């Protein structure tokens, strides 16, 4: 956040989860990052540079996570047509 | 009557069997004397006490395994049944078929072999 | 899949899933679990597809992966036949077995000496551990399982579709997850027979 | 019934966007929903949104994200003079900053902003942050 | 005579980190939204500017066949003048203990504040971002911003709390029943938390989702350390 000078506030700037677009508190421990790994993709072993994700506990909670998971892999990969 | 035998005595009788399995025998005067050797029981009663029970217990050791306390030979037989069982080395018999509407799935996953049809009838308990 | 057909399923791999019976699943469906199913016979039975079955097999072993300690990706099950199956599997590849009993508060205390702080946890049939999973909740651990039909989806982010009643549904499945994960990180790579079978991942079954 | 239908409507978008959706159903589409979705849309809450058309009234679907904490009406149609402004934006809003009184004038529908900036009063209609 | 402490060795993965100083900030901690376990991980990052305010030292009794039999249950405010504040409940045989419980459970429930602006800017935040609310059973507060100079306007339990907090400008209302002052705090203190779980179109731009210090930092954990 700015100011007159644009000088940025707040001592942390929190962070947004991927299917729901809202922001988890410094007390929610039911929040997750959920690193799904890349590969190489010409012999299918393991290369470095992981996909990160982020869920919050309100769609984990309902049940509702599993649909997010999935389709945030769907619009990337590794799925096709499931 | 009474004379339900207190922790105390439950506690140690499972410890001592552990670690002297060996010196144990199914008599109580010998199984007496070890724990007099193997450690101090500071009264004479509670001695005569902690040796029937490790006798007791030493009668169900030699059936089938203890769920309060371990010994070697119980662990190599575990991991013997736990390592391979002689009913199969195939997986499973090596050829299973299946009936229709899981023959559907397959044709539209390229598969067409190993199949078997078989349409049975109409329907729950009926 | 992903890559082409170097990740994709094999024709072998099909027998063994249909000779397991892992396409059948359970009378009583959820809303959770409609997709994952194609459709009922004349009889009460719905068959699971496979195809589906085996894109969630691919990221959810590559998550497995993903972490850099093999030793803190806490396995847990507590049906007798899940045990020889997981002991296996977490003897094998590095990880963390905890058979039988959950004995709760393992995740959340300070005195008890079977603390651990995982990050992941890789669960047979929800309804038969629900206990690691709420606690997994308030200590901020991604979580993996096993889903039957009838069972509901809550305090997880990622479900691997299987029959899972007690049935060689069970061992298969966990032995095709220990393959995958070498696959991508060990040396076992190849794709063309590994040593180790699924015939020690089945049940005991007591024997004559 | 259905004295008011932007009344309905909004409670829809409102409801939908607590439990975590990102398509709704909203009926039966009145010109008046369509210019006030508009103004939502250029200052960024919600997306771009289809009209279906029927010979009834039609029917509209809206794309939406979390962005959006809460639309609200007030009803009834209360007038403003640009001095009675500064009084309803106050409790209407949760800041100074940001948040957006709407309204119609005879200029158009268009947000509180604006109307300061064209001298207009008129009737106010709803709200949203 | 004999010195050197020795006090504070972790059982804690989060712990270990802290006191082998590979973690620098408490604000990379509250960013992943992980738990504290210990109440020394925050006394090693601050420790010199957090001040206690007991509030109340209240009785509760229950009855038996002997009689009665009275336990001491105090509130604990804690909180440095930076927009780090806490709060803690504990109850006990005797006082002193019940307190000494209470200002390490204050310590251990610690939060952040987010602080704005009125409707300018000058620098330096000095009141509440946007207008909020927060509820225990009944007893509600209206936490409103308010311009520069004006202070806290409040009555005395949230006066505590705003003014730890650093929020040095405030309009509040309450609703219901704030005699008991045990409500009227939790509901202050849970207005305070929803600070930064208030959206608001600054924070409307997509994070980049960096890695963990749990992640990042496991090459020295991998010894035994749990």
């Amino acid at each position: 956040m700015q100011s007159n000078a644009g000088e940025f506030v707040d001592l942390y700037v929190p962070r947004k989860c991927s299917a729901s677009n809202r922001i988890i508190g410094a007390k929610d421990h039911a929040s997750i990052p959920m690193n799904v790994a890349e590969v190489d993709k010409v012999t299918g072993r393991f290369n470095g540079q992981s996909k990160t994700y982020a869920i919050c506990g309100a769609i984990r909670r309902m049940g509702e996570s599993d649909d997010s998971i999935l389709r945030l892999a769907k619009s990337h990969g590794i799925v096709s047509q499931n | 009557m009474g004379r339900v035998r207190t922790k105390t005595v439950k506690k140690a009788a499972r410890v001592i069997i552990e670690k002297y399995y060996t010196r144990l025998g199914n008599d109580f005067h010998t199984n007496k004397r070890v724990c007099e050797e193997i450690a101090i029981i500071p009264s004479k009663k509670l001695r005569n006490k902690i040796a029937g029970y490790v006798t007791h217990l030493m009668k169900r050791i030699q059936r089938g395994p203890v769920r309060g306390i371990s010994i070697k030979l119980q662990e190599e037989e575990r991991e013997r049944r736990d390592n391979y069982v002689p009913e199969v080395s195939a997986l499973d018999q090596e050829i299973i078929e299946v009936d229709p509407d899981t023959k559907e799935m397959l044709k539209l996953l390229d598969f067409g072999s190993l199949s078997n049809l078989q349409v049975t009838q109409p329907t729950v308990g009926m | 899949s992903g890559a082409l057909d170097v990740l994709q399923m094999k024709e072998e791999d099909v027998l063994k899933f249909l000779a397991a019976g892992t396409h059948l699943g359970g009378t009583n469906l959820d809303f959770q679990m409609e997709q994952y199913i194609y459709k009922r016979k004349s009889d009460g039975i719905y068959i699971i597809n496979l195809k589906r079955t085996w894109e969630k097999l691919l990221l959810a072993a590559r998550a497995i992966v993903a972490i850099e300690n093999p030793a803190d990706v806490s396995v847990i099950s507590s049906r007798n036949t899940g045990q020889r199956a997981v002991l296996k599997f977490a003897a094998a590849t590095g990880a963390t077995p905890i058979a039988g009993r959950f004995t709760p508060g393992t995740f959340t205390n300070q005195i008890q000496a079977a603390f651990r702080e995982p990050r992941l946890l890789v669960v047979t049939d929800p309804r038969a551990d629900h206990q690691p999973l709420t606690e997994a909740s308030y200590v901020n651990l991604p979580t993996i399982a096993l889903c039957n039909t009838d069972s509901p989806l809550r305090y997880v982010d990622i479900a691997i579709p299987c029959n899972n009643k007690g049935a060689h549904s069970v061992g298969l499945m966990w032995w095709m997850l220990a393959r995958e994960v070498l696959r991508m990180r060990g040396t076992i790579s190849r794709e063309h027979p590994w040593e180790v079978m699924p015939d020690l991942y089945f049940y005991r079954d007591p024997e004559e | 019934v259905r004295m008011n239908v932007l009344a309905d409507a909004l409670k829809s978008i409102n409801n939908a966007e607590k439990r975590g959706k990102r398509q709704v159903l909203i009926r039966p589409c009145s010109k008046v929903i369509v210019r006030f979705l508009t103004v939502m849309m250029k200052h960024g809450y919600i997306g771009e949104f289809e009209i279906i058309d029927d010979h009834r009234a039609g029917k509209i679907v809206v794309n939406l994200t979390g962005r959006l904490n809460k639309c609200g009406v007030i009803s009834p149609r209360f007038d403003v003079q640009l001095k009675d402004l500064e009084k309803w934006q106050n409790n209407l809003l949760p800041s100074r900053q940001f948040g957006f009184i709407v309204l119609t004038t005879s200029a158009g529908i268009m947000d509180h902003e604006e109307a300061r900036r064209k001298h207009t009063g008129g009737k106010i209609l709803g709200f949203f942050f | 005579g004999k010195a050197g402490d020795k006090e504070w060795l972790p059982v804690t993965k989060l712990g270990r980190l802290v006191k082998d100083m590979k973690i620098k900030s408490l604000e990379e901690i509250y960013l992943f939204s992980l738990p504290i376990k210990e109440s020394e991980i925050i006394d090693f990052f601050l420790g010199a500017a957090l001040k206690d305010k007991v509030l109340k030292i209240m009785p509760v009794q229950k009855q038996t066949q002997a009689g009665q039999r009275t336990r001491f249950k105090a509130f604990v405010a804690i909180g440095d003048y930076n927009g780090h504040v806490g709060l803690g409940m504990k109850c006990s045989k005797e006082v002193a203990t019940a307190i000494r419980g209470a200002i390490i459970l204050a310590k251990l429930s610690i939060v952040p504040v987010r602080r704005g602006y009125w409707g300018n800017k000058i620098g330096k935040p000095h009141t509440v971002r946007c207008k909020v609310t927060g509820r225990c059973g009944s007893v509600l507060v209206r936490l409103i911003p308010a311009p520069r100079g004006t202070g806290i306007i409040s009555a005395p339990v949230p006066k505590k709390l705003l003014l730890m907090a650093g929020i040095d400008d405030c309009y509040t209302s309450a609703g219901g029943c704030t005699a008991t002052l045990g409500n009227f705090a939790k509901a202050t203190f849970d207005a305070i938390s929803k600070t930064y779980s208030y959206l608001t179109p600054d924070l409307w731009k997509e994070t980049v989702f960096t890695k963990s210090p749990y992640q990042e930092f496991t090459d020295h954990l991998v010894k035994t350390h749990t």
